[PDB]
């Protein structure tokens, strides 16, 4: 059924699945035209694809054109992911094929089911949980790839860089959590949090910085603070 | 006119024939019904005073054969019999039309009603869904389920209605993933009407049979079968211009003779809030929209 608080341990078993947040399929700008009116313009968007167990990102890039010439682009948006989903599971070899897959927005539901009928083994479910995927765009590395793109592409990451030699997908997945709803939250202040210290610096080959253990519980309450401090600004606390 | 005699009414029993009830007595002196129009198939009902559990009856057509009802004390139900000696069944007949025994079949001259309901249902294509090839008539009941509840137990015991299945690959083509799932005319009309009623009359035969059952009996599988098939229809933006014309007014007859305090149980109100006020066919069956608005204004 659905995914929520109650079977959080399940996504750190070992059974491959695999999320699917369509946040930034369909990007655009909204601007005045001459006369005026109101036009919107797209940008490069993605569909955020993550194990969340080894922390395997498969990022479709989503190129404009796409959308060229095309009517209704949100309900489009959302078939286009599911087409998307089911090519990446039909070009993975059977025994890396997920046995789910867990959609963060439940109008993912259909068209990913109607996708993926020729896979009638692979459960698609729903989750309860508010998860804070829309802020990927806020990783630097992934929204640089997006925005120079020319053309459709896929780019793998590993969104948990090393940190699976150190710590269980469990924290992994928690850690990330943290970050991205601080970058959601409060962008600048959480890239502050990241950076302000010269001396740590992201590998190449890495999406965050190379903290150590001692390290990182510091910029985890830094993240916790802020997402407290946020929460009062906002309602006044 | 012809007749559906009764050997006797051994226990108290409300009878219907189409749309018409009445009530007989245990052991009362009745013994049938006569004046059945030729023409229709009809269906004789059943709910007993003492058990309102199972409702039950027999779909049947008089020029197929002489039809009578006799009661089994062992299994506990009036049970339709074929007559094969046809002297012998006419003066059964005769004997209790000259003593008064047989109630007459009360249709008004003016009034189509039955007609209206069962336009395209035949009896050999009932005979299809419910098989049970030995007998010229169909036994229905409140708990037969059908092939598709099947899937989600008895076979023999099954309606046999033609699966819909909307996230289905029959329902969906490779590569028309999005275009088959919110326009649904290549389902109608490729798959179900060129491909397995044959023509839109078998389509709507069906989808009146199952409205019956619906209503007669309360059997669930065929309200879900009767609102797949309008459900089919009404979200396909290509469709006949004749079969949106004809459904309307199948619609329109069968919303009418619903029992105004069964409108709870037999009409789904996503169905018909999706197929009056946001499907393609919306703004196609006026007939049927105003008689919903104006009788069951609080589903809407
Ligand atoms: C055959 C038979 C005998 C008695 C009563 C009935 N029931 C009804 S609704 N008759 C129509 C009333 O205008 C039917």
């Amino acid at each position: 059924g659905a995914m929520n608080s109650s079977n959080y341990a399940e996504l750190f078993n070992n059974d491959i699945k695999l999320f699917v947040d369509d946040t930034n399929v369909y990007r655009v700008t909204v601007h005045k035209t001459f006369e005026g009116n109101v036009a919107t313009k797209a940008i490069n968007g993605c569909i955020f694809t993550l194990n969340p167990k080894t922390g395997h990102l498969f990022l479709k890039i989503i190129h404009t054109s796409v959308w060229a010439g095309q009517k209704r682009l949100s309900q489009l948006a959302k078939w286009k992911t599911a087409e998307e989903v089911s090519a990446l599971v039909r070009s993975l070899p059977k025994e890396e094929q997920p046995k789910q897959i867990i959609v963060t927005r439940k109008a993912m539901l259909d068209p990913l089911e109607v996708h993926m009928l020729d896979f009638p083994n692979i459960a698609i479910r729903p989750t309860e949980l508010r998860l804070p995927f829309s802020a990927a765009m806020s990783i630097d590395k992934l929204s640089d790839v997006v925005m120079k793109a020319t053309e459709p592409q896929m780019v793998l990451f590993n969104i948990y860089d090393d940190w699976l030699d150190r710590i269980s997908s469990y924290t992994a997945f928690s850690r990330l959590t943290l970050l991205l709803r601080a970058l959601k939250t409060n962008e600048e202040s959480a890239k502050m949090i990241l950076l302000s210290d010269p001396t740590i610096t992201i590998k190449s080959y890495h999406l965050w910085p190379s903290f150590t253990d001692e390290q990182w519980i510091t910029i985890e309450s830094q993240m916790r603070d802020l997402i407290l401090t946020e929460y009062g600004r906002k309602y006044n606390v | 006119m012809n007749t559906v005699p009764f050997t006797s009414a051994p226990i108290e029993v409300t009878i219907g024939i189409d749309q018409y009830s009445f009530n007989v007595k245990e052991n009362q002196p009745f013994h049938g019904i006569k004046d059945i129009p030729i023409g229709h198939v009809h269906v004789i009902h059943f709910q007993h005073a003492d058990n309102s559990s199972m409702r039950y009856g027999y779909w049947f057509d008089c020029r197929m054969g002489n039809f009578y009802i006799q009661y089994d004390p062992k299994d506990g139900l009036y049970k339709m019999m074929e007559e094969r000696d046809g002297a012998k069944f006419e003066n059964i007949v005769h004997n209790f039309k000259e003593r008064q025994m047989m109630v007459s079949y009360p249709k008004i001259d003016e009034d189509d009603t039955w007609y209206n309901l069962t336009e395209f249902v035949q009896m050999d294509k009932i005979r299809k869904i419910v098989r049970k090839d030995e007998n010229q008539f169909s036994y229905v009941d409140s708990s037969m389920t059908t092939v598709q509840e099947n899937e989600l137990s008895d076979p023999a015991h099954s309606l046999n209605y033609t699966v819909i299945n909307f996230k289905s690959r029959e329902a969906i083509r490779p590569g028309h993933e999005m275009e088959d799932f919110l326009d649904k005319s290549y389902y109608l009309n490729t798959v179900m009407l060129q491909g397995i009623f044959k023509n839109s009359s078998n389509y709507f035969g069906e989808l009146q049979f199952a409205f019956l059952n619906a209503m007669f009996f309360g059997n669930y599988g065929s309200s879900l079968q009767w609102h797949a098939m309008i459900e089919l229809i009404c979200s396909s933006a290509t469709v006949p211009k004749h079969m949106l014309d004809k459904l309307d007014e199948i619609l329109y007859y069968q919303i009418k003779t619903l029992p105004e305090q069964y409108s709870d149980i037999l009409l789904n109100e996503r169905v018909w809030n999706i197929c009056l006020y946001s499907s393609f066919q919306k703004n196609s069956l006026h007939n049927t929209e105003k008689i919903m608005e104006n009788k069951y204004p609080e589903l809407l």
